[PDB]
RNA sequence: UUGGCACCUCGAUGUCGGCUCAUCGCAUCCUGGGGCUGUAGUCGGUCCCAAGGGUUGGGCUGUUCGCCCAUUAAAGCGGUACGCGAGCUGGGUUCAGAACGUCGUGAGACAGUUCGGUCCCUAUCCGUCGUGGGCGUAGGAAAUUUGAGAGGAGCUGUCCUUAGUACGAGAGGACCGGGAUGGACAUACCUCUGGUGUACCAGUUGUCGUGCCAACGGCAUAGCUGGGUAGCUAUGUGUGGACGGGAUAAGUGCUGAAAGCAUCUAAGCAUGAAGCCCCCCUCAAGAUGAGAUUUCCCAACUUCGGUUAUAAGAUCCCUCAAAGAUGAUGAGGUUAAUAGGUUCGAGGUGGAAGCAUGGUGACAUGUGGAGCUGACGAAUACUAAUCGAUCGAAGACUUAAU
């Protein structure tokens, strides 16, 4: 099984042998490194820490994430690697193979391999019921004063209460969501780009973390 | 330019072998047709409609008049689908987007040649 | 862009106004939202008046207001006139930035950022 | 895209000139149907002396829509008509001609004798 | 729609425990020495990044 | 259900149907697992286990029902104030008008009918959905995390093959097994197809302006019309419910006695469902039981009690968006590309102005894929992110071990 971090570059199509329109993300992952190697002796379980993405060195009077922090600093050094803006663990992958201060390159996946995707969401910020939860409208005329409402929120005396769960509005996206089953399409070494079928969860220059999938 | 990490990975799929058409062209279209084990090519000859969009998301529409009844094919520019695209006629027109043919039939419909 | 708490015409109009009134006097007072709006607009008129091509002062009377500056002189100046001549001439060696904000605080009113916006 | 209370051109001389929808066939709860898909119809308008009557719950396939099927090349084919074809049972037509150009998508689904008599295959 | 009952002094203060105006946000001016909103003009002497507006 | 009773409510507990949104039971409508059959096969009948998921659109009627049409794997039955009117409607019913039949001498009346007929309320508390602050978690911090718990998902058709084989006189036609592709639903996303796109481009009408021409501006729904970038979107594009494991139900047994036989049960040992617990997805240490890993900071004073500002770090304030009601979150704050401007592109529009030329003129052609261009890509300190300020450790005790 085999991990790498990556941004979302955006979308766009390639054309399949057959001359089949295949719709690809573009991902960019560029600098991932292993920060560091969690075992059951120590973390009580196997993983692999991956730092995506250099970010500047400490400095003195650093008033942003653009510059490490020295705690930062301290922990990507012990690897002996630059500070990474993102840090990802993958527990999929086999602990012995890889070592720390190695670079997980985008050649390790390869194409035709299936995957499984990991993104936050895009934000839609609040919305009410009908857009979040995909509820139906009231009518839209006939003497109608429903329109975007929730409908009941409940029964009546028994109960007495509103159930927990009750699909209402309130903040939509920022989610995290796990795509599966997508694939690769092509892995650009130079670029360090891999190209993935289909869409991935979240905005564009959002940190994407391809996994290898875990139904086989 | 657009994203330079997508031209350089889509930079292949481009085609140079296609020929420089207008909306308002009347184009005759050569597409590799599969019909069963058997493939062919069916040429389809209509007027350019629309032009849209760039890179090798790139797409054209034709529009036909068969057997009495409008036909409109829209084909991704760059797809491997087409062997050859002749453009038989260059015609005047004084917009991107040839909507209007639509409703138009007949005399009505008809575009002067550049 | 923001809509300034107006609807399109009459955004487009203030900021023409607004434009027109940073041209004569080279400095005026404002709200921030108002100020960060009318760089744009300011710069894009003096980057017509450096070209000084017919088109580009045809172009430029679309936005700007017809308003007469009396010069020490008497002579009187349109504000097409002044971009395209003194303004012009003044930021032809600048690549942007002809104009500059300075938060000035609240005012007593409404309590809204008064900002000072001016040529320079 | 066609849904019930739509109606449709019949292009075939089996007498029926109109069809409005009384049901898309395929399963539970479905609404629309495109090119190669079977409705229930109703003949709203006849040709006289037609095999098919006004009145006459039928069934057909759609040959053609305005809305156009997407082909996996990623090439689309659209139509300035709503059109299908009265079919028996078999799949074979009711009618002994079919008027216009209709769908490639129509051989997939094994309206082959439709495909033959049809001018046209786009 | 109605206040079923009368709020008690204690719920109320409760509530209006965030309500409440933050301190200004001033540093002592360079030039003058009177305090000035950060990033603004300073009123007392007209001056801002050491120079006079 | 129709009733009986008159126990709460007459200083008001809104009443039928529909809509919106559900939630629960199982006496199971479909799908799953079985026993029996008057079970040849395909189909059925009946009974047992099973509530995971699913369980359609129309015509008539205020209707609920019911009938009908066309479907479907199936069109389940009930409870929740005949769920749900401070969520909606108001057709029926249950005010004032009017009319018919009928009854009444009459005024009038009729679970008879007909036409018309005002549905208020700014959420205090609990509850529910989102989103912050305080303190705690025995030093102060930056990250990466485990998962006690919790939620989500859970559905099915058809076709091909096995096989015209099993079975059957024939007609017809399996299981089991292996593939393929849909319907409905869920979710993510805008490459494509479309929608929108009020600071994009163009055409055009009336009128009033910029002195006039030319060229433009205002107003007329954005005046109107044809397109359309980003973003947001479905009807568009991807993906999902896979494959499995453990324990079981109704069942089916194996060995086996009480009970020399028999016996699935008593001891013991197997097998056995869409169901249970997992597997998959998301949340999760206020999990006060407050967990783990890695890294960073670590001094002087002192009344010897402790204090102090400072460290690591984080904020104020400011430039912002991928985030957003506001907080928050994220990108940045000169040792700087955060935004604007500028420069160059993408995409869009479709040939600017001016001038020349041809025409009597309306116009056409050339210069020239011209000119212009909100959000998109890149580059560039020209402008603004000034100068500053505030908060923020020095690590309790007991016992055991070392
Ligand atoms: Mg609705
Ligand atoms: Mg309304
Ligand atoms: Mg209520
Ligand atoms: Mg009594
Ligand atoms: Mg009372
Ligand atoms: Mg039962
Ligand atoms: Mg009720
Ligand atoms: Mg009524
Ligand atoms: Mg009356
Ligand atoms: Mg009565
Ligand atoms: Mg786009
Ligand atoms: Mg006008
Ligand atoms: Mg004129
Ligand atoms: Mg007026
Ligand atoms: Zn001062």
């Amino acid at each position: 099984t085999k991990g790498i971090l990556g941004r979302k570059i955006g979308m766009t199509q390639v054309f399949g042998e057959n001359g089949e329109l295949i719709p690809v993300t573009v991902v960019e992952a560029k600098e991932n490194v292993v920060l560091q190697k969690k075992t059951v002796e120590v973390d009580g379980y196997n993983a692999i820490q991956v730092g995506f993405e250099d970010k500047k060195a400490y400095k003195k009077d650093a008033k942003s994430n653009k510059y490490a922090n020295k705690p930062a600093e301290g922990h990507a050094k012990k690897a002996d690697a630059a500070p990474k803006r993102f840090i990802r663990e993958f527990r999929n992958v086999d602990v012995d193979a890889y070592e720390v201060g190695q670079e997980v390159s985008v050649d390790t996946f390869v194409a035709g391999d299936v995957i499984d995707v990991t993104g936050v969401s895009k934000g839609k910020g609040f919305q009410g019921a009908i857009k979040r939860h995909g509820q139906s409208r009231g009518p839209m005329s006939h003497g109608s004063h429903f329109h975007r409402a929730p409908g009941s929120v409940g029964m009546a005396s028994d109960a007495s209460r509103v159930f927990k769960g009750q699909k209402m509005p309130g903040r939509m996206g920022g989610n995290t969501v796990t795509v599966q089953n997508l694939e690769v399409v092509q892995v650009d070494t130079e670029n360090k780009v891999i190209l993935v079928k289909g869409n991935v969860p979240g905005p564009k220059k959002g940190l994407v973390e391809i996994r290898t999938s875990i139904k086989k | 330019t657009n994203h330079k990490l997508i031209e350089a990975v889509t930079k292949s799929q481009l085609r140079t072998d296609l020929p420089s058409f207008r909306p308002g062209d009347t184009l005759r279209v050569h597409v590799r047709i599969i019909e069963g084990t058997r493939e062919r090519i069916q040429v389809f000859e209509g007027v350019v409609i629309k032009r849209r969009g760039g890179g090798v998301s790139e797409t054209f529409t034709v529009r036909k008049i068969s057997s009495g009844v409008g036909v409109e094919r829209t084909f991704p520019l760059h797809t491997p689908k087409i062997e050859k695209i002749e453009v038989k006629r260059r015609g005047k027109v004084r917009r991107a987007k040839l909507y209007y043919l639509r409703s138009l039939r007949g005399k009505a419909a008809r575009i002067q040649e550049i | 862009y923001r809509k300034l708490g107006r609807t399109s015409d009459q955004r487009k109009a203030m900021l023409r106004d607004l434009a027109t009134s940073l041209i004569i006097s080279e400095r005026i007072e404002t709200t921030e939202a108002r100020a960060k709006e009318v760089r744009s607009v300011v710069e894009k008129l003096i980057t017509l008046g450096k070209k000084g091509d017919l088109a580009s002062r045809r172009n430029a009377a679309k936005t700007l207001r017809n308003v007469e500056i009396l010069n020490e002189d008497e002579t009187t100046q349109t504000a097409l006139q002044k971009l395209f001549g003194e303004i012009a001439e003044r930021y032809t060696e600048r690549q942007g930035g002809y104009t500059r904000i300075l938060k000035q605080g609240p005012r007593r009113g409404d309590g809204a950022e008064s900002v000072i916006i001016e040529l320079v | 895209m066609i849904q019930q209370e739509t109606r449709l051109k019949v292009a075939d001389n089996s007498g029926a000139r109109e069809v409005l929808t009384i049901k898309v066939l395929g399963g539970s709860g479905r609404k629309t149907a495109n090119i190669g898909d079977v409705i229930v119809c109703t003949v709203k308008n006849a040709t006289p002396g037609g095999v098919v009557k006004k009145g006459d719950v039928v069934k057909a396939v759609i040959v053609r829509t305005k809305s156009g099927v997407r082909r996996n090349d990623g090439s689309y084919i659209k139509f300035d008509e709503n059109a299908c074809v009265i079919i028996r049972d078999d799949k074979g037509p009711r009618g002994t001609r079919i008027f216009g150009p209709v769908a490639r998508e129509l051989r997939e689904g094994n309206f082959m004798k439709i495909v033959s008599l049809a001018p046209e295959v786009l | 729609a109605v206040p079923k009952r009368r709020t008690s002094k204690t719920r109320k203060n409760k509530r209006r425990t965030h309500f409440k105006i933050s301190v200004p946000g001033m540093t002592e001016c360079p030039n003058c020495g009177e305090y000035k909103l950060s990033h603004r003009v300073c009123k007392n002497c007209g001056s801002y990044n050491g120079e006079e507006v």
